[PDB]
């Protein structure tokens, strides 16, 4: 790699003397192979030229610094000289050591030709630290940037000086009070924030400030909860064992920790037997706790709830399972076979009418004969004009294997129905 | 000595041919053919793009259309893309080593918006903090007026002393950019829980912090 | 309100002098109207009685304490006299000043005596600050409570010594080291706790410590979102403006700011009209978020998201208005009257079958003739068997309205069909 | 000097009747039918329930009959309730104005289970960091035997000096309870963000906090 750097600084007042020099480490020239150039910007313009010199014999330089400058080599050295004699009022430039390829491309740093004697004092720091909101493909950058320095050169270091891999040190500044500031980011993977250390660490020589700071992104997860039914035959079986259940799901994987509270009635039950376990579903987990019931205490019309408290929860999501008030209502249970255009069809559909009901505590089914039935749909259902409940039920079947005579049973299992169950039944 | 003469701006549509010139002084554009067209892209030193009059090296495409007619030099960037907008300009020789270089033609696609990056907040190190000592700061980078102003809070309220807020200039794309300082000691700082910095600049007003709070 | 409140302490040595005393104020007696009272209890031992006197003129004392104890009063001054000469190494107890109403229950603060010098030096404060997890009905308790002193009493005054509703300074405890801690709590409304500010404010004067400090609850909320269709009349209608919508429901009230983001394609839109609204709902809001949309990007195969971000969300919901991948289907529209059994019923239900489809973009319908009908549920489709999409339709009637010949008519508004609407038809 | 000599305990169901007794002195059961039973709930002095053999005021109930037969008097509490686990005992004159009084007799329902109240933790008062000082505690209410330990930790690890921790006995329920305190100064408050405390009671060891955390 080349380097090229100035030096000979400071600030001086016009009728007497100084010797701008800049030397070389990366690439070989000077003056033997090519060319050097010399540039000038004052404060508030651009760049001049200021001279020009050859392989060895052939210096010219700016009518305005014509038969005035000297723009000389130590080729052996590899070294550069500029070495001059009344830079008045208005040459006060930001002169820099120009390597040419075909035309003024290599940059050195410079050194500044300034104008009545100067001081030195004090930088800080500022890290760019990320947004959030996202910007296209596997991309993320952060930062580090330096403040409110005088002279110039620092060294501005990424994670101690190490990961200049996607880095712009993006460039300097020469401010309107005479002051500097600069950035420094880091251009890498997206995922690989969070899941590691990044640090801006500076370092300046000129006065003694040094510095180092880190990084972190974000993205979704908030959970979510839910309160199941004891099934009727466990309730109506003095034999069987009922039990009420808290599903808290959506839990997640950096907030697992979902506790519990549990009201039979108003007076905490605390425990029964009350079980939770978490497993590793899809990239988070699913939590079931556990209550056990003695079946009366359900039918002595008893409140019940569960008062999930996850961290990821700001606020506790509570429910309460909660029977409904009333109307009778058993099932007005009537299954209906096709409109007679489906003998047109490969494929007819079957009917099955659970209107005129409450609770919305239903559990409909279909057959085919003493095995069940693959395909079906089933409303979950819409409370009706006269104050009750209704759905309906699908069976999606052959008219090829209808006329064969097929005994499809439309099996419900809906409530204040004799068997905790009623099948109506359907044929042509 | 000479500047080489360049129409000041030029525009194109999209779909359009663009067309530049570069006037000489005859120890450089008349004299020999090599003349040397250049795309400059600020943040940067200039590419070679066209030299020699329609002698080009490699990367760059077929687009390129440069020469010289008389001692008004050419180039033309046919077909235009969004990818175009830089610093374009002419050079030549002059004989033994030297050669002159132009004064630039700013290209632009039709039509013109605005944009904005970054003012932040940082305390100080654990290089300081050992021997007695806090220094925080207020950046207020890149922008195009010179004039921003900077105003700090510590507990949310105006502050008054030790505060060296100065003056905006130019950069290496040629935005002005700003700096500010507040010093104090460990001690003060470890009583302040907050410390809030409001920069302005041309009604463009701020209080800024991209903190989601300060605990822990 | 009474006091009784005892003097003269302090630790000495067995074969010399001591004279403990009991001042009260707001009650009538010493002597004169009932009688009095003076205990004693060893340190690990309980209450014993050490003499009594009467209205005037009859003092007897204990058989340890006899001969030995003189009790006597000072009527006119309203003070108590227990002058004794020899107490001797176990005598040593804690000595309460007793006012008797028919047995000894009116307690004094009283004064320790003690054997051989002693010291006293300082205290300090404990919050009892309350657990979220409810205790039954509208009760909610807090408190404060004081530790490490030497001389007792103290000064635990609360929310500076004002709010005595719901108050149980809690009795205190002379430790085996001989040091001292004592409680002291606030039983006021649940609801009140947030809602107000409560603080412990202690003093001691025998030492020089004094403090103050609070109390917060808990309780439910942590939002959900939602992203909707544009109307497809909207979309294949050149002149008519189609629309992606995301809804951020269940917001709270103590946490409003919904911020959006919104991704047409992967490349932020940012912008377009994203219009939101924030209005009162229930108890938390509605936020309705706005984007614009020109039919075509829809139709040119376009990916769009809603990337909600709100602060009770520790992260952003993230939702993608994806449509899905494909099977042709148009729905197997056949709707279907009833099993002839239903003539045996007032009420008769009618079915509409919307089998065969590919998207899950499903708006069937009914009607009576030209004006809508209100019975009716529809099943929100099962991914059928050979890999299509299947759904039924209700329309709950009465048989003497469907016999008086009504022209019921299943509206669907469901896709690779024609109209973006197809109606079957049905009646007796 | 006498002690009435009481049935050292009494059990009973809930539905049964449980009588208790007391064995005089002359000038005392024996001497006059002023005979007092009384019930005395531990928090605070006795109530009345009957003196003067069966003679009971108002608010008290139906249930209490108590008399004397011999010199043994008598005090039954038929069909029992979970309110009337309490501290009983008689009483009695001896002329003129004084009287002997009970060595107790404690009633139970049939069959009994464990409990445990509150270690919370508190920093210093501003009353005392004007003047600098930072004195915090570590509290140990309640608990049934006289020994219980504490210790602290400050950014989660051991400690060795400046704290007091000091030995346990009885309340006004007849539980023992504890003390402690470390003493710093503002500054050392001040650098310090945690001060957790850890007790120990025979088994039942302790690392505490009800907070959710430190902050702002
Ligand atoms: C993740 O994940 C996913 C995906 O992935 C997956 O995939 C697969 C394939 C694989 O791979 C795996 O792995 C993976 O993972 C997803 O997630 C998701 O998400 C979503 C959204 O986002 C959500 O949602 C939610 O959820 C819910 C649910 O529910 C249900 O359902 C389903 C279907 O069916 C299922 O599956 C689930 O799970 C559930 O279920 C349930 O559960 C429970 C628990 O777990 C159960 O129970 C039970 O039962 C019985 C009783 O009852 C039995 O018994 C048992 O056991 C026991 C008891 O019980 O207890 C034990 C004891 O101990 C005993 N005992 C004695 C006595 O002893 C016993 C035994 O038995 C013995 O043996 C005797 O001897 O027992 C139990 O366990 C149950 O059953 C079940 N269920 C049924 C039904 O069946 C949903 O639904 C929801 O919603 C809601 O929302 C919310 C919010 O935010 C709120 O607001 C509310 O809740 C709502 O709602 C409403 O409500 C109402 C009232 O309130 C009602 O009624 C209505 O209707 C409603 N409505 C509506 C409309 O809704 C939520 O949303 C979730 O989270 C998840 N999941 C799912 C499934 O979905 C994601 O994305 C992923 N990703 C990531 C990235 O991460
Ligand atoms: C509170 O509240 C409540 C109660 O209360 C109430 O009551 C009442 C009576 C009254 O009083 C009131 O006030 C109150 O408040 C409650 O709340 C609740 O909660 C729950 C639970 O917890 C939840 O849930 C959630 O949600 C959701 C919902 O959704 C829907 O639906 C419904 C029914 O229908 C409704 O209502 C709602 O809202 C919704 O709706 C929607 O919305 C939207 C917005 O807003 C709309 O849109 C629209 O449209 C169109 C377009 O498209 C139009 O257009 C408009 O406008 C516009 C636009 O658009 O854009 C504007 C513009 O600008 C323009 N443009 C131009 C071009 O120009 C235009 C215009 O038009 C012009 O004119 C032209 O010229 O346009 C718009 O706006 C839509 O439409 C609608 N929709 C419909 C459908 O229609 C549910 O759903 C959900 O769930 C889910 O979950 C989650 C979680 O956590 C997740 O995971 C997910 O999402 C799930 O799911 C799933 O998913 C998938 C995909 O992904 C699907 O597909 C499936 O299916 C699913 N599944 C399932 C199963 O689900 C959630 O959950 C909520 O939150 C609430 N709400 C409700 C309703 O529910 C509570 O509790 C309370 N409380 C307290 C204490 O606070």
């Amino acid at each position: 790699p080349l380097v090229l750097q100035e030096s000979g600084p400071g600030l001086v007042k016009p009728s007497e003397a100084l010797s701008l020099t800049c030397t070389v480490s990366g690439d070989s020239i000077n003056t033997i192979l090519y060319y050097w150039s010399w540039i000038r910007q004052p404060p508030g313009k651009g760049l001049e030229w200021i001279g020009y010199i050859y392989y060895s014999g052939s210096t010219y330089g700016n009518p305005s610094l014509k038969s005035r400058v000297t723009i000389s080599v130590n080729t052996s050295k590899n070294q550069f000289y500029s070495k001059l004699s009344s830079v008045t009022a208005a040459d006060t430039a930001v002169y820099y050591c120009a390597r040419v390829p075909l035309v003024v491309n290599p940059w050195g740093q410079g050194t500044l030709v300034t104008v009545s004697s100067a001081s030195t004092k004090g930088p800080s720091v500022f890290p760019l630290a990320p947004s959030s909101k996202s910007t296209s493909g596997g991309t993320a950058a952060l930062g580090c940037l330096v403040k409110d320095y005088f002279p110039q050169p620092v060294t501005v270091s990424w994670n101690s000086g190490a990961l200049t891999s996607g880095v712009h040190t993006f460039p300097a500044v020469l401010q309107s009070s005479g002051l500097y500031s600069l950035s420094s980011v880091v251009t890498v993977p997206s995922s690989s924030l969070g899941t590691q250390t990044y640090i801006c660490n500076v370092n300046h020589k000129p006065s003694n400030t040094k510095v180092d700071k880190r990084v972190a992104p974000e993205l979704l997860g908030g959970p979510s909860v839910f309160l199941f039914p004891p099934k009727p035959k466990d309730t109506l079986m003095i034999s069987r064992t009922p039990e009420v259940t808290c599903v808290v799901v959506d839990v997640s994987h950096e907030d697992p920790q979902v506790k519990f509270n549990w009201y039979v009635d108003g007076v905490q039950v605390h425990n029964a037997k009350t079980k939770p376990r978490e497993q590793q579903y899809n990239s988070t987990y699913r939590v079931v706790s556990v209550l056990t019931v003695l079946h009366q205490n359900w039918l002595d019309g008893k409140e019940y709830k569960c008062k999930v408290s996850n961290k990821a929860l700001p606020a506790p999501i509570e429910k309460t399972i909660s029977k409904a008030k009333g109307q009778p209502r058993e099932p007005q249970v009537y299954t209906l076979p096709p409109s007679r255009e489906e003998m047109t069809k490969n494929q007819v559909s079957l009917t099955c009418l659970v209107k005129g009901f409450y609770p919305s505590d239903i559990a409909v089914e279909w057959e085919s004969n003493g095995q069940p039935e693959n395909n079906y749909k089933t409303t979950p259902p819409v409370l009706d004009s006269d104050g009750s409940f209704f759905l309906y039920s699908k069976l999606t079947v052959d008219k090829s294997r209808w006329q064969q005579g097929n005994v499809f049973s439309c099996s419900v299992m809906h409530e204040a129905l004799h068997n905790h169950y009623t099948q109506k039944s359907l044929s042509l | 000595p000479s500047a080489l003469t360049q129409p000041p701006s030029a525009s194109g549509s999209l779909g359009q041919s663009v067309t530049i010139s570069c006037t000489g002084t005859s120890s450089d554009v008349g004299g020999y053919n090599y003349v040397s067209w250049y795309q400059q892209h600020a943040g940067k030193a200039p590419k070679v793009i066209i030299y020699e009059v329609n002698k080009r090296p490699s990367g760059v495409p077929d687009r390129f259309s440069g020469s010289k007619s008389g001692n008004t030099a050419s180039l033309t960037v046919s077909g235009l893309q969004a990818e175009d907008e830089a610093d374009y300009y002419c050079s030549s020789y002059e004989g033994s080593d030297n050669f002159v270089f132009g004064t630039g033609t700013k290209v632009t696609v039709l039509g013109q918006p605005k944009a904005n990056p970054t003012v932040t907040l940082f305390p100080p190190s654990s290089e300081e903090l050992q021997a007695n000592k806090a220094t925080e700061v207020c950046l207020i980078s890149d922008f195009y007026p010179g004039a921003v102003t900077v105003a700090w809070k510590a507990d949310g309220s105006p502050v008054k002393a030790g505060v060296e807020t100065t003056k905006p200039s130019k950069q290496s794309n040629n935005k002005y950019a700003a700096s500010s300082y507040l010093s104090l000691t460990p001690e003060q700082w470890k009583s302040h829980r907050s410390y809030s910095c409001q920069v302005t600049h041309e009604g463009s007003t701020v209080e800024k912090t991209v903190a989601p709070t300060e605990c822990s």
